[PDB]
This record gives C-alpha cells, sequence and structure tokens, in this order.
C-alpha cells in the first residue's frame, strides 16, 4: 500500500558478536523487503539450498530469523546441511533439512585492527554435540582428566580462545561478515511480503 | 576419553598459541630485514625470548604423557618434534657458557677484517674485498698472502673455542639419552614404527659411501681435464703428478667452481648465451620478470599468487634511506601469508634466483594444511631441491625459445651445448667432493678417533687422500682450517646440500620421462606437460606425515637415491671428456708438494 519494513539495521550496524553465543533477530506482521538484498556490499557466497530466492517476495513465510555474526572467511563450508568440524558442530549446529538462505562476504577492512583485533571469542572444547539450532553462553572450565578442575594445568583447560586478527593477513583468514535468514510457520498469516 | 583423546587437545591448544607467536616472530623478522632500526632489533630479541620461552614451557608439560603408549603414529610424532625441540636439559650455567661461546664466535668471525699490509688506511670487511681478490686478479703472491691472512691468525685463536665446543656439545648429546653427536645429527633422517619403507640412522652412511663410489671416476676425469688446463696458466706451483693447491680454485672457501668457467672453456669462438642486452631494448623491469617467473607455474597447472603477496613482498632495492641487507630468500610469514624478499636488477642470475625463490614460495603455499609441528619438507634437502630444479630447467635454449627473447637466428650448435653442460657440471661435481669430506672429518672428529695435537694434520692428510687439493703453505695445529667456513662456525648441518644434489637429478628425471620427452635430458621441458606437475602435486602437499622414503617412491618409484639419473644427465660431457682424454694423467699421487 504506502507502508513497508526494512532490513536498515541487518547491516550497517556497526558492534557485532562473537560466535560465543549467536544473537538472534526477529521480525513480524509487517511488508517484508527483498528489493535491496543485493544491490550493494559484493557477496562471497549466495547458496539458497532450501528455495531459489529468485521469485522470494512472491511468497511469504511468519516470523522471519535473522542472524549475523563474525567467524572466519575459509570456513564458510562448514555452514551446511550436515558437516561437522569444530564451528559446525560446537557452536551453531544446523538442522538437517532446514530451508533457509545463507549469505557471506568480507569486510576485511571494517573489522579489522592494525594493532591486532583480539576481542572476538570462540569455543573448540564442548561436552557433547549440538542439536539443530541451538546456542549457549555457558562459562565451565573445560576439563579431560581423572582430577577435577581446582584451577588450570594438566588436563585443565579453558574452554575459549581467540580471533587474533591483523590487516596484513592473507585472504581466506580474514573477518568475513555472515548472515544467516530462516523462517517459521504454523497457522497464522504469513505476515511480510511485499 | 583416552589418553591419546588429552594428548590431542593439548595438540589442539598448541597449535594455536604455536601459530600465533611464530606470526609474532615472523613479523618482527620481517620487519627487521626490510628495516634497519635499534627498536626493531629490540623487538626481535623480545619475540626470540618469548618463543624461547614458550617452547620451554610446553617442552616442561609434555611430560604429562610418557613417550612409551602412543600408537595414532601422528600424535606421537606431533609429540616426538615437541621433546626434541625447546627442551633444556644441561646445567644452566653449562648451556650459557655453551650459548655465550658460540655467540663469540660467529659474530666476531664475521666482524673479523685484515687491513692492508704495512698500511692501516684500508681495511676491507668480509663481503668486499676478497671476493675480488679470488677472481680475475692473477696475483699469485696476492692469492696466498690473503689465504694466508684469512686463515693462520685466526684458526690460531679460534681453535681452542673449537675445541672447547665440541666436548661441550658430546656432554650436551651424552646428556639427551643419546649416542654421540654424529648420531644426533643422523636422527633427523632417521624415522620408525612403520612397515616397509622402514629407515633408521645405519642406513645413510653406507648410501653415502655407494654414492661416492659410484661417482668417482666422472669427478676424476673432471678435475684431470681442468688440471690439465690450469697447467698452461701457472707452470711453477703445480706438478704434473702432483696435487693442486688450496687457492687457486675460484675461491678461498671452495665448495663452488663457478670462477673457474672463464679460462676452461673451450671453443670460445662459439658465442655464449646471454639476454641482458635485449632485455632492456625491450623494456623489461623487475614486475614483469616476477610475472614472467609466474607465468610458467601457471601455465603447468599450479595455482598462482593472490592480492597480498604481490601487493606486498618489497621487490626493488629504495635508494640507501631504507638499505637493507638483501639476499634472496623465500619468507613464510604464516597464517595464510607469503613473502619474498629479494634487491632486483636486471640480470640472467637475478632472473634465475627470482625463478628459485618462485619455485620455494609456490611449495610452501602448496603444503599449507597441516598441524604446526608438521609443515616441513620430509629431508632438509628437500625444501632446497623443490625450487633448484625448477631454476635449472628454465635456461634450457627450448625454454628460451618459447619465451622468444632468444632470436631464432642463435644455432643449436653441438660445441654450444658441450660448453652449456660443461658450465653446469662444473659447479655440480665441484660441490660434492668437498662437502662429502667435510662431513667426514667432521664426524670422525665427533666420534673421535685422534687428538687434537694431530686434528689438523689429519684434516690435511685425508684432505690431500680424497679432495687431491694440498694447501700451498703447511700449517700447524694452532689453526682451524675447517673453522673458517660460516656454517662449520654457526655448526649448521651440512649433509643438506649433498641430499639434494643427489634428488634433485631423481626428480628431473622421474619428471621428464612422465613428460615423454625425446632427445637428451638436458633439452627437456615441461612448459607444456600437465603429468608432470600433476605428479608432483602428489607430493608437495603431504608434509612431514608421511616418511620421505614413502614419498619418494610414490612419485619417483624408487624407495632411496641413485645417482643413475646424474650419470644419464652427464652422459654427453662424459663422452666428450672421454674423447678430449687422449694426452693426460689418470689418477693422482700426494708424494708431491708445494714446498718442494
Ligand atoms: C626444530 O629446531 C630446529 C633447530 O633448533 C629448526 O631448524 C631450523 O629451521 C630453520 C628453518 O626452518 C633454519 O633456517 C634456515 O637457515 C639457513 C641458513 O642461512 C643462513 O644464511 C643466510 C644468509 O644467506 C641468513 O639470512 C640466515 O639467517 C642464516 O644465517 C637458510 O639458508 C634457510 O633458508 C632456506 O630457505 C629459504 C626459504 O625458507 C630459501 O629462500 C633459502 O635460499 C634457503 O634455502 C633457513 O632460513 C635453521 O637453520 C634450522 N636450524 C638449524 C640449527 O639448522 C626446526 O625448524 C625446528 N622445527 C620446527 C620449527 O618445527
Ligand atoms: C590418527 O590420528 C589422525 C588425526 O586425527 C586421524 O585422522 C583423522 O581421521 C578422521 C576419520 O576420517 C578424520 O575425520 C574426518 O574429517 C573430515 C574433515 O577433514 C570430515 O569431513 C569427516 O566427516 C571426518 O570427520 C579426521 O579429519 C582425521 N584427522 C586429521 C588431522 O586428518 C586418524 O584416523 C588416526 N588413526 C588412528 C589409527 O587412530
Ligand atoms: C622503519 O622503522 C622506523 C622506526 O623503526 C619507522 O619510523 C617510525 O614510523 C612510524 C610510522 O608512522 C612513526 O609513527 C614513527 O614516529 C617513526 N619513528 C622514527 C624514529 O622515525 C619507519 O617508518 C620505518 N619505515 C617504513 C617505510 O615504514
Ligand atoms: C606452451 O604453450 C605456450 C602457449 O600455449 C607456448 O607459447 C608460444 O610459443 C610460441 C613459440 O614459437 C610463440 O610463437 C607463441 O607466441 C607463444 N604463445 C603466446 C601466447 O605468446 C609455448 O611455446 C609452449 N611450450 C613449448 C615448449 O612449446
Ligand atoms: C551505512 O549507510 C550510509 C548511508 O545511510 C552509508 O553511507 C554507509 O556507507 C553505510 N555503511 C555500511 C557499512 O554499509
Ligand atoms: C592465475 O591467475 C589468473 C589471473 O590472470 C587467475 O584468473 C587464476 O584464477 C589464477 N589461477 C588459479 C588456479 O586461481
Amino acid at each position: 500500500v504506502t507502508n513497508l519494513c526494512p532490513f536498515h539495521e541487518v547491516f550497517n550496524a556497526t558492534r557485532f558478536a562473537s560466535v560465543y553465543a549467536w544473537n538472534r533477530t526477529r521480525i513480524s506482521n509487517c511488508v517484508a523487503d527483498y528489493s535491496v538484498l543485493y544491490n550493494f556490499a559484493p557477496f562471497f557466497a549466495f547458496k539458497c539450498y532450501g528455495v531459489s530466492p529468485t521469485k522470494l517476495n512472491d511468497l511469504c513465510f511468519t516470523n522471519v530469523y535473522a542472524d549475523s555474526f563474525v567467524i572466519k572467511g575459509n570456513e564458510v563450508s562448514q555452514i551446511a546441511p550436515g558437516q561437522t568440524g569444530n564451528i559446525a558442530d560446537y557452536n551453531y549446529k544446523l538442522p538437517d533439512d532446514f530451508t533457509g538462505c545463507v549469505i557471506a562476504w568480507n569486510s576485511n577492512k571494517l573489522d579489522s585492527k592494525h594493532s591486532g583485533n583480539y576481542d572476538y571469542w570462540y569455543r573448540s572444547f564442548r561436552k557433547s554435540k549440538l542439536k539443530p539450532f541451538e546456542r549457549d553462553i555457558s562459562t565451565e572450565i573445560y576439563q579431560a582428566g581423572n582430577k577435577p578442575c581446582k584451577g588450570k594445568g594438566p588436563n585443565c583447560y579453558f574452554p575459549l580462545q581467540s580471533y587474533g586478527f591483523r590487516p596484513t593477513y592473507g585472504v581466506g583468514h580474514q573477518p568475513y561478515r555472515v548472515v544467516v535468514l530462516s523462517f517459521e510457520l504454523l497457522h497464522a498469516p504469513a505476515t511480510v511480503c511485499g | 576419553s583416552t589418553i591419546e583423546e588429552q594428548a590431542k587437545t593439548f595438540l589442539d591448544k598448541f597449535n594455536h598459541e604455536a601459530e600465533d607467536l611464530f606470526y609474532q616472530s615472523s613479523l618482527a623478522s620481517w620487519n627487521y630485514n626490510t628495516n634497519i632500526t635499534e627498536e626493531n632489533v629490540q623487538n626481535m630479541n623480545n619475540a626470540g625470548d618469548k618463543w624461547s620461552a614458550f617452547l620451554k614451557e610446553q617442552s616442561t608439560l609434555a611430560q604429562m604423557y610418557p613417550l612409551q603408549e602412543i600408537q595414532n603414529l601422528t600424535v606421537k610424532l606431533q609429540l616426538q618434534a615437541l621433546q626434541q625441540n625447546g627442551s633444556s636439559v644441561l646445567s644452566e650455567d653449562k648451556s650459557k657458557r655453551l650459548n655465550t661461546i658460540l655467540n663469540t664466535m660467529s659474530t666476531i668471525y664475521s666482524t673479523g677484517k685484515v687491513c692492508n699490509p704495512d698500511n692501516p688506511q684500508e681495511c676491507l670487511l668480509l663481503e668486499p674485498g676478497l671476493n675480488e681478490i679470488m677472481a680475475n686478479s692473477l696475483d699469485y703472491n696476492e692469492r696466498l698472502w690473503a689465504w694466508e691472512s684469512w686463515r693462520s691468525e685466526v684458526g690460531k685463536q679460534l681453535r681452542p673455542l673449537y675445541e672447547e665446543y665440541v666436548v661441550l656439545k658430546n656432554e650436551m648429546a651424552r646428556a639427551n639419552h643419546y649416542e654421540d653427536y654424529g648420531d644426533y645429527w643422523r636422527g633427523d633422517y632417521e624415522v620408525n614404527g612403520v612397515d616397509g619403507y622402514d629407515y633408521s640412522r645405519g642406513q645413510l652412511i653406507e648410501d653415502v659411501e655407494h654414492t661416492f663410489e659410484e661417482i668417482k671416476p666422472l669427478y676424476e676425469h673432471l678435475h684431470a681435464y681442468v688440471r690439465a688446463k690450469l697447467m698452461n696458466a701457472y707452470p711453477s706451483y703445480i706438478s704434473p703428478i702432483g696435487c693442486l693447491p688450496a687457492h687457486l680454485l675460484g675461491d678461498m672457501w671452495g665448495r663452488f667452481w663457478t670462477n673457474l668457467y672463464s679460462l676452461t672453456v673451450p671453443f670460445g669462438q662459439k658465442p655464449n648465451i646471454d639476454v641482458t642486452d635485449a632485455m632492456v631494448d625491450q623494456a623489461w623491469d623487475a614486475q614483469r620478470i616476477f610475472k614472467e617467473a609466474e607465468k610458467f607455474f601457471v601455465s603447468v597447472g599450479l595455482p598462482n599468487m593472490t592480492q597480498g603477496f604481490w601487493e606486498n613482498s618489497m621487490l626493488t632495492d629504495p635508494g640507501n634511506v631504507q638499505k637493507a641487507v638483501c639476499h634472496p630468500t623465500a619468507w613464510d610469514l604464516g597464517k595464510g601469508d607469503f613473502r619474498i624478499l629479494m634487491c632486483t636488477k636486471v640480470t640472467m642470475d637475478d632472473f634465475l634466483t627470482a625463478h628459485h625463490e618462485m619455485g620455494h614460495i609456490q611449495y610452501d603455499m602448496a603444503y599449507a594444511a597441516q598441524p604446526f609441528l608438521l609443515r616441513n619438507g620430509a629431508n632438509e634437502g628437500f625444501h632446497e631441491a623443490v625450487g633448484e630444479i625448477m631454476s635449472l630447467s628454465a635456461a634450457t635454449p627450448k625454454h628460451l625459445k618459447s619465451i622468444g627473447l632468444l632470436s631464432p637466428d642463435f644455432q643449436e650448435d653441438n660445441e654450444t651445448e658441450i660448453n652449456f653442460l660443461l658450465k653446469q657440471a662444473l659447479t655440480i661435481v665441484g660441490t660434492l667432493p668437498f662437502t662429502y669430506m667435510l662431513e667426514k672429518w667432521r664426524w670422525m672428529v665427533f666420534k673421535g678417533e685422534i687428538p687434537k695435537d694431530q686434528w689438523m694434520k689429519k684434516w690435511w692428510e685425508m684432505k690431500r687422500e680424497i679432495v687431491g687439493v694440498v694447501e700451498p703453505v703447511p700449517h700447524d695445529e694452532t689453526y682451524c682450517d675447517p673453522a673458517s667456513l660460516f656454517h662449520v662456525s654457526n655448526d649448521y648441518s651440512f649433509i643438506r646440500y649433498y641430499t639434494r644434489t643427489l634428488y634433485q637429478f631423481q626428480f628431473q628425471e622421474a619428471l621428464c620421462q612422465a613428460a615423454k620427452h625425446e632427445g637428451p635430458l638436458h633439452k627437456c621441458d615441461i612448459s607444456n606437460s600437465t603429468e608432470a606437475g600433476q605428479k608432483l602435486f602428489n607430493m608437495l602437499r603431504l608434509g612431514k606425515s608421511e616418511p620421505w622414503t614413502l614419498a619418494l617412491e610414490n612419485v619417483v618409484g624408487a624407495k632411496n637415491m641413485n645417482v643413475r639419473p646424474l650419470l644419464n644427465y652427464f652422459e654427453p660431457l662424459f663422452t666428450w671428456l672421454k674423447d678430449q682424454n687422449k694426452n693426460s694423467f689418470v689418477g693422482w699421487s700426494t708424494d708431491w708438494s708445494p714446498y718442494a
């Protein structure tokens, strides 16, 4: 009619959150937005394995999910239906039959520090596997030995490391930008169209 | 939930902390070598101390897992590397004394300079001076004086330092639950705990002996021809059936025979090969040089560089404001980065060095998806050889014709081919016997068969026995002739050159057989072939996981070294020298001495 709702805050949002606890954003019950999706920020990948997005505005789904974080530039292939290895099976699991669009693009200039960007943690030691679309903020010292923790030492380790960044790095290991689109539906209007 | 899982998690943390600190050290070293400032040296020292302390900490931590109940054969390799590097063993005072001796030997010897006799106005350093002294300057007396100055008064007062250093290093080797320090060196070539292609430390000596026995006649004929050619130049110091003097090999340190190419080549009427004059007329610069060098690796199929290395990796000398000591080396910056530092001048040798460095960096980029203590060559000589082969197989006249710089009017004359083969074979055959002799003597001394008061005597005796080159002036035991070498001063491993020289011809023969080239081996090119590139890539991405025997068998169909490819390569010059050998002398005797 004469109104709509943009993704203006999806990008251009400055501060992001690490893969330590991937934040969740959601919108509903107002006009969607797909015209300006690909008119800027040249994307490194556009694989939409769920449904082809050429006519994405034609059909609608209520309460779409939008996520954003910064992990790496080479392990983007880990985010895929049915694949493991560090991130993909210990920080942000992906459902087997989930349908959605995965967009990843590079912003090395913006998100790198010449003195060393050392303020983006990530977890590589968790007790077990993860369930589809599961998050966690737990902070407990990791143990893999007979003796208890009682501090750090032999077979006592912190469950967190750091993404040290330097602008002089090569392509692939620089901090890229990852955005994930998702949606669900029950008996309700689809609530986001064009 | 097992010991191997705990070790794997420990390695997981190691393969991040070590990556970070190695990147720090690499940045510091690159900044220092591209920019010389005192604070740069300060951060260099800080990074080095941090790395040493970190390695000491993890070597101390390594006691949690006993090194007897591990079976994965990869975690075992990683933990063995951890135990090998970073473990302080000897007492603090002894280690400090040893490090002080090492620091006070090499730097002082490098900075040592000799002044003009009876003239303190001029005191040339090591970099200038002797380089031109061992050159077209034919003054026998001046060359002998330079040799005496560079040997006698330094070997005197360097002998006690090395005499204590060898004992201290024997103590260190015994302290490291090991046999002699020769065994400690041979340890790097030893890999066990595997079936089929197993190796050990008791095979390399026999392999070296067999290779030298097989190669002796070729060196015999070549140096006999060299002596016959040199008889005309100085018919006043060399007996016809005697031995050559030390200071007439074209270099005080020897180890190379490229200098003597000038007054030795036959058929001087036939012009040599060079494109330096045409390059400037065709307006070639450093950027186009490196692009042309990379085009060959692009064509064979291997991946090329990115928006990184090209933008980085300064290639031009920025005058004198940012002057830097530039010896072309391939830099492994780390964390998905690679760099090259090299002063560039428009010359054939600089182009060849650019090819060498490009091959080095291409290999280093080829192997990158491995843990930290796995990214290296299977053997020490592989890393240099994999670039030496590429550098060698680009100056062939067929390669020049493909490039197009050489005019088609150049004639493919057998005399020109003979001259090119002689030029290559000079260095190739010169580098081997002296290296073997030095290694044999150093191993003999480290093990122990002769006392110090007979050390230099036995040195010169076996030098005359094998090398056949006698010192012009007799030397007492106060001097230290082997100590003149920079690598001897830095006690670096020396068998690497022999190993890489043996391996490069195996690689070249196998690759040319894969490319299916017809004709003499030297006239072999891989410009359009791709099977050779695939066969090499089958190994370049392996790393240190698969042993060297397994990798070499998978590449060339052979489980160890063999001099036969080298003999096949040198067959044409062998035939020419056999034909020329009609008025010469076979063999040499050590009875004659330069001092009557
Ligand atoms: C376990 O610990 C051992 C020793 O403690 C480590 O072995 C060292 O490995 C490094 C490299 O991996 C060796 O460094 C090499 O030094 C050679 C000596 O060059 C001297 O002269 C030049 C001037 O020409 C100087 O600039 C230089 O600083 C030396 O003073 C170099 O020639 C080597 O460079 C080679 O490779 C480059 C590309 O990388 C080529 O471009 C060059 O042409 C050349 O072929 C190299 O830099 C060091 O010598 C080794 N130590 C010893 C005692 O030999 C192991 O690496 C370590 N294990 C690990 C870390 O996993
Ligand atoms: C000895 O230790 C090595 C080191 O871990 C073991 O190699 C590992 O083997 C597993 C089994 O395939 C590999 O898992 C696979 O990884 C790929 C990604 O590369 C993934 O896509 C697959 O789904 C699968 O999970 C693992 O990567 C590999 N590790 C390495 C470093 O290569 C080996 O199996 C051990 N051998 C014995 C006898 O214990
Ligand atoms: C070479 O090193 C020197 C000092 O190690 C660099 O000089 C410094 O450069 C930074 C860069 O902005 C300045 O902030 C400092 O004030 C400079 N200090 C001095 C004493 O000059 C120099 O820039 C380096 N060379 C290059 C090409 O970067
Ligand atoms: C490998 O292929 C390249 C091109 O595919 C060849 O380069 C050509 O060489 C001829 C030699 O007469 C030149 O006339 C052409 O101009 C070159 N091509 C280009 C695009 O300039 C190369 O010669 C091939 N390798 C060999 C050994 O022949
Ligand atoms: C944010 O939007 C402004 C215009 O509103 C634009 O100039 C700027 O480049 C944008 N920033 C990013 C990171 O896209
Ligand atoms: C080699 O460089 C060209 C640029 O001319 C590039 O298009 C190509 O992708 C590079 N090769 C590989 C394997 O990426």
